RNA sequence: UUUUUUUUUUUUUUU
RNA sequence: UUUUUUUUUUUUUU
RNA sequence: UUUUUUUUUUUUUUUUUUUUUUUUUUUU
RNA sequence: UCCCUUGUUAUUGAACAAGAUUCAGUUAGGAACGAUAGUUCACCGUCAGAUGUAAUACGUGAGCUGGGUGUCUGGAGACAGUUUGUUCCCUAUCUAC
RNA sequence: GAGUCUAGCUUCAGUUGUUAUCUGAUUGGUAUUGCAUGCCCUGAGUACGUAAGGAAAAGGAAAGGUUAACCGCUAUUUAAACAAAAAA
RNA sequence: GGACUCCUUAACUUAAACUGAGGAGUCAAGUAGGUACAAACCGUACAAGGAUUAAUUAUGUCCAA
RNA sequence: ACAGGAUCAAAUCUUCCUUGAGCGACUCGACAGGCAAAAAAAAAAAAAAA
């Protein structure tokens, strides 16, 4: 376009085959790109355990034994639920 | 005309805590394709068909793409059209056979893509850019397309392709 | 023959809420002259010029008119026809004792 | 037609005897009769109670008007009257009045038809 | 094929040379002579469509109304304007109803084409066109087309190519400001197009860029009224402007979208064409109706200060 | 200084046609 | 040049009745009208084609005015002559002549041939 | 407030839509070439044939009705249930009359039609 | 209303009985046959 | 739960 | 799960 | 008689207007 | 989601009218001048077109210029116009006894 | 082999959003609206509200402004001034 | 009186490809390979010369390959 | 094209089948027209006969 220089984190983003609903909600957040996918970007909850597929190979035998919820979002009764980066 | 279309999630559950958090159709529910309730015989595929002819030296393969994958459909095609499976293989020449394929509309997406998926077609000297068309457009339109387009951009960049 | 264009494009078409009907459509989808952009080898010009020999050497063999009708058939795509091809074809078809000239062949 | 930075005089008896337009809804100068406009009063006379800045109406115009029935309709002035809570200033118009002129002041003149 | 100055004289000599004007009657008898057999009344439907005529530019008048408002109206002519052949999905693949127009020499048409008009019964023609329509308003081959398919008072549109300019400046076909004529200006300056791009960070010119140029010859399409129409010699009488020169071509259609909707709603139009029953008497002309409130009504407009 | 702003040529429905679309069509397999 | 420009420049352009000469309008009226007396003085005169299309213009109309017999007609054709030898010959030898000619007494030959040091049409 | 939701709207929009050309040619409808006798029945073919251009049973039925004359009107009247429905269904044999109209609204001949020509021998 | 009017060679005679056109010197198999080839 | 990563040159995600 | 769906909801927990 | 806005008319269609190209021809 | 025009109908200390914050599209139509020249800002007077932001080498100087807090006749890219054709300039001479 | 008119493709922005059941001879069964500046009129001095005060659904019209087209009318400029009689 | 990187460290906004120190590799003066696109990173049984041959390396094993 | 074919066989006026879709439609086969003179805003206007 008309920037000559632009960031190689706002260049990925321009790269993705997406329609512009879902390019604004990307560089917003409430979507992320993974495996060539869109979805929803993981929650933390309070006092339960994140996956383990975002903590450090050290952390994660501490992290399998925090507690673990199985049930569906309505059920979830979290204090404060947020949007793991 | 003054709001964002119907994705296919509008109809059905969301669940966060999966992979496949919701189901997408290329169609709506109402929409999907169907088949007449009179048939006048029934009938059965079978999957694929080959014909050889030693005179002419024009191999045909007649294919079944009903709920198969784009992309292995595509893959599979590609060596076909390369010919490669065949000993006496010469990348100059296209040593390929012709290929049919039918139940085009038939065909799979894993994931968010009947959604969330484009096509961009480059314009010289432009300046709204590149034009960019809806997958479900091209569903609608002409399906062959979805295919056609996997393969071209699955073949070698040369002078062969359109061959 | 140094570039050779070729591209489908996106055509006019309804297939949303489309039906499945067990019958044929209108025509093939391609139909623009195929034009290979490199010289041919000895066997495929050889697979390509035996035609001329190979017709007469059917027609001649061809001992009704089923089978003439049938050998004709198999050469259709094959251009540059010329006149006395016709005529072998038509002494033939008479000789073997008649013909259907409604046939479609 | 009329155009900014145009003296144009008044057809009230209230005492004014001509003013520069300020402002108008064109931008080709090309100002048509019944126009409101903006007038700032250059000359009084001894005994004149009229504002600085009256607001008025185009009455008559030098360039010819064209009228639904093909004819036209042409002047020899430019002059103005002032307007005020919807109603004119003055009590009578000098000289006729044409007929393209939707507000009801027209009534006060002496000769429509002229 | 004169001379210059012979042309010239000739296109002032050419006023004493005029035929006297016809005498136009009041009414019309049509016989079984002038009509189509097969042409039969068809009930419309919801996804029927009508067709279109031709028609060649004369020039342009004035004529008043019944409240006495003058208005500009275009005078067309239909020169026999009748139908060829028709399209089947079936046959061909579409529906569709060929017309032609216009006269000929027989000096000047080819023998293939001359073996169309023997087949056609017909003589030859200067241009022939094509309608899509709905199939159930195929007219019959043969039927000659009549200035009473559009009735007085309802919106048309009209197609037709404009006139051409030959070469002209960037200041003469846009239109362009340029510079002023004063305040040390250079010659060149005068009518300059000025900036035509952005500094080395564009390197291209964007496409479809206003540059200089021949102008004129194009396609141009209008909305008109239906003032007056002439059974006798075939004349309508178009409300507005009609591109083109004194004699081209145009192509004359009913209203579509928000021109039909807001307009030709309650008028009742002959759907297939005009279908005179033998035995009874037409009109010769039709004039458009007269609105409803007076025109030359000024009421008062109340201008309050806030 | 004073600028006005000519929105009206952010004008993108309704265009009239051009010998240079038309030419742009045409090479694009018309 | 390159033969091109002629046709690329050419289109859409309206032809000119009465073609341009070398001068003044003042001096082309002059320019004319004398060598309207000198093709009265001579039968025959040899001139360029575009120069023979447009003297014929006046020629007929000097004949034309000239044939009337009138004081309003004579005045013209006093307007349209120099030396009195011309007059003399047009009232004299052509108004006889051209009793019974309703029009058209002038033509013009194309020689088909160009000039050795001009290139030129003649007629 | 009056105003319908947005989808409906929508839906009301492409609900009243046409178009006056084929398409592709790679689709499955009638075009050049068309035969009948590929069908079935009348029915099959009536069926096909309505669908290819998407018209409705109830705006055919509404057509045919204020096409035909009186004595084909007073027996459509007649008949139990709808007679297009039936003509589909194969439970009804429609007259020469109806099926000219039947033919009219869907642009394509049903039935093998005669030939109106032929050069006597002598 | 009506509208209208193992064995050593398998393939060539469904196909013949079926289409409608008979092979000359060009054979044809099915996947179903591949479990004779492996 | 795992195999699928910045695979962020394109297609593809066929598990 | 129902064309219910511009920021409005029902049923069933899959 | 011509040109022009200083006059007049439209502000609709986009599977529309329009167009330089019939393609079962796989080695001119 | 950019000053106005859209989201009937629940975010509101929203009675109506006139207003404030936030979000969403298949990105639709629009937004007038002048005086003083203190390099631009608070403000001033008129039509009320109705609180009117940035990037692009000051966007733009082989297109033009002005009172200071140089010149150049367009060779290649791009863009805007235009192009008869199988033939109608020339030439194109088997097989072999 | 050749003439005409045309099918398909291409086209500013952009989308995939449409039809269960089926009036028994009882006047019959969705239909060309995507779109949007300001002011005025009917609705209305009505809903609302002690009072002052003062809405929407729809249509209709007069200015201003942009694009395109044209010469029937008006304004500016400008050109032309020639062959009816066969008694000619 | 030297350009990049590894460890330690002075200055700076624990900023900058800066400014300046201690000790190893590479480039400078290094070829071909890998890292998508332009010395510095990995590997090398590392370029006298010629030919249609065999090998555990960085690293790869759905398609362009 | 009513052109071909079957039948204890059709109202005047072909009961039914074949012609892949009667070569995309019509038509032509001494078919078609580049350049010159003249004319010429696009466009149109000339029968042959030195």
């Amino acid at each position: 376009g008309h920037k000559h220089s632009e960031s190689v984190l706002q260049q990925f983003y321009n790269r993705l085959p997406v329609r512009k609903r879902f390019l604004k909600a990307i560089r917003k957040g409430t979507l992320i790109w993974d495996k060539g996918q869109v979805k929803i970007p993981p929650i933390a909850m309070q006092g339960y355990g994140l996956p383990n597929k975002l903590v450090l190979p050290h952390q994660k035998e501490f992290n399998n034994k925090l507690p673990k919820f199985k049930g569906k979002i309505n059920q979830l009764k979290a204090t404060r639920i947020w949007f793991q980066d | 005309s003054q709001s964002y279309p119907k994705g296919s999630f509008h109809e059905g559950h969301i669940n966060p805590f999966a992979d496949v958090q919701w189901i997408s159709r290329p169609f709506m529910k109402r929409n999907m394709p169907r088949d007449h309730h009179p048939l006048a015989k029934q009938h059965t595929s079978l999957k694929a068909v080959t014909m050889l002819d030693e005179e002419s030296g024009n191999h045909w393969h007649v294919l079944d793409g009903k709920g198969r994958s784009v992309g292995g459909l595509a893959a599979q095609v590609v060596r076909l059209l390369q010919g490669k499976h065949r000993v006496d293989f010469t990348p100059r020449t296209a040593a390929g056979d012709s290929v049919i394929v039918v139940n085009a509309i038939h065909l799979k997406m894993a994931g968010h893509t009947w959604d969330t998926k484009v096509y961009k077609f480059d314009r010289k000297t432009h300046p709204a850019g590149p034009k960019i068309i809806t997958a479900k457009t091209i569903m609608a339109r002409n399906p062959a397309m979805i295919l056609n387009l996997a393969v071209k951009r699955m073949l070698p960049p040369n002078r062969l392709r359109p061959i | 023959f140094f570039y050779y264009r070729f591209h489908k494009r996106i055509g006019k078409g309804n297939f949303n809420r489309y039906l499945e009907f067990y019958q044929k459509p209108r025509g093939i989808e391609n139909t623009l002259r195929l034009r290979y952009n490199y010289t041919p080898t000895f066997t495929a010009k050889k697979r390509s010029e035996m035609w001329k020999v190979n017709l007469v050497k059917k027609i001649a063999h061809a001992t009704d008119a089923k089978q003439v009708l049938d050998v004709w058939t198999y050469y259709r795509h094959r251009r540059t026809k010329r006149p006395y091809h016709y005529l072998l074809a038509l002494q033939r078809l008479v000789e073997v004792g008649g013909c259907d000239p409604t046939d479609f062949r | 037609g009329l155009w900014r930075q145009s003296i144009v005089r008044c057809a009230d008896n209230t005492g004014v005897i001509k003013a520069c337009i300020i402002g108008i809804r064109n931008k080709y100068g090309t100002g048509k009769i019944g126009a409101r406009i903006r007038v700032s009063v250059r000359d009084k006379t001894p005994e004149c109670t009229a504002p600085k800045m009256p607001k008025g109406v185009i009455v008559r115009r030098r360039k010819e008007t064209r009228r639904k029935d093909g004819s036209y309709i042409k002047f020899d002035e430019n002059a103005f009257v002032i307007i005020q809570k919807n109603k004119a200033r003055g009590t009578k118009i000098k000289g006729p009045v044409p007929m393209e002129i939707r507000h009801n002041c027209k009534t006060l003149a002496r000769w429509i038809f002229a | 094929y004169d001379s210059r100055w012979v042309k010239r004289l000739d296109r002032l000599r050419e006023s004493k040379f005029y035929d006297p004007a016809p005498i136009i009657k009041e009414e019309e008898i049509l016989e079984a002579d002038k009509i189509h057999p097969l042409l039969k009344k068809v009930t419309p439907s919801w996804n029927s469509r009508r067709t279109g005529l031709l028609a060649y530019k004369i020039g342009m008048m004035s004529l008043w109304d019944g409240w006495g408002e003058r208005h500009a109206v275009t005078v067309c002519q239909v020169d026999r304007c009748v139908v060829m052949d028709q399209r089947t999905l079936d046959k061909d693949g579409y529906e569709a109803c060929v017309m032609g127009i216009g006269y000929k020499p027989i000096h000047k048409v080819t023998k293939p084409m001359l073996g169309v008009y023997i087949r056609s019964q017909i003589e030859p023609k200067s241009r022939i066109a094509e309608f899509k329509c709905s199939s159930d308003c195929l007219l019959p081959v043969g039927h000659e087309m009549s200035v009473r398919h559009f009735t007085p008072g309802q919106q048309v549109f009209v197609s037709g190519w404009s006139k051409d300019k030959g070469y002209l400046g960037v200041k003469k076909r846009w239109g362009f400001a340029g510079q002023n004529a004063s305040h040390g200006v250079e010659a060149k300056a005068h009518s300059s197009p000025g900036s035509i791009g952005q500094s080395k960070t564009v390197n291209v010119v964007w496409r479809f860029k206003k540059m200089a140029g021949h102008a004129g010859g194009d396609p141009r399409v209008v909305n008109c009224k239906v003032f007056r129409i002439e059974a006798q010699r075939n004349l309508i009488f178009l409300k507005g402007c009609v591109p083109g020169y004194k004699g081209s071509l145009i192509k004359i259609s009913d209203a579509r979208g928000k021109t039909h909707h807001r307009h030709n709603r309650h008028i009742p139009l002959h759907f297939p064409t005009f279908v005179p029953e033998p035995g009874v008497s037409y009109p010769v002309t039709l004039e458009c109706p007269d609105a409803e409130q007076d025109p030359f009504l000024y009421p008062e407009i109340a201008i309050a200060d806030k | 200084r004073w600028r006005p702003k000519k929105s009206y040529k952010k004008r993108t429905m309704g265009l009239p046609s051009t010998k240079a679309r038309r030419r742009w069509a045409q090479m694009r397999r018309g | 040049g390159w033969s091109k420009v002629v046709n690329f420049l050419n289109k859409g352009v309206q032809r000119r009745p009465h073609r341009r000469l070398p001068g003044q309008p003042h001096h082309q009226w002059n320019m004319l009208k004398t060598q309207l007396d000198q093709l009265v003085r001579s039968d025959r005169l040899e001139l360029t084609l575009p120069r023979a299309h447009e003297l014929q213009q006046y020629a007929e109309e000097l004949v034309h005015f000239a044939k009337q017999n009138t004081p309003e007609s004579s005045l013209i054709v006093e307007s349209m002559i120099f030396t009195p030898a011309a007059r003399r010959k047009l009232f004299h030898e052509l108004c006889p002549l051209y009793a019974n000619r309703p029009f058209f007494y002038t033509r013009v030959v194309n020689q088909h041939r160009l000039r050795m040091r001009d290139a030129a049409p003649m007629a | 407030g009056v105003l319908r939701s947005l989808y409906s709207r929508v839906s009301q929009r492409v609900w009243s839509t046409l178009h006056f050309r084929v398409g592709s040619r790679g689709q499955v409808r009638t075009n050049k070439g068309f035969k009948p006798t590929a069908f079935p029945h009348l029915g099959a073919a009536l069926f096909f044939a309505r669908m290819s251009k998407g018209l409705t049973r109830d705006s055919v039925e509404k057509f045919v009705r204020l096409n035909v004359s009186e004595a084909q009107r007073q027996e459509i009247k007649n008949w139990p249930g709808s007679v297009v429905r039936c003509i589909e269904n194969g439970a009804c044999i429609p007259s020469r009359e109806l099926q000219s109209r039947l033919e009219q609204v869907v642009g394509v001949p049903l039935t093998r039609r005669k030939k109106r020509a032929g050069n006597r021998r002598l | 209303l009506l509208l209208g009017p193992r064995r050593r060679l398998e393939e060539k005679l469904r196909i013949a009985e079926e289409e409608g056109w008979d092979l000359l010197h060009r054979r044809v198999a099915s996947l179903r046959q591949l479990k004779g080839w492996l």
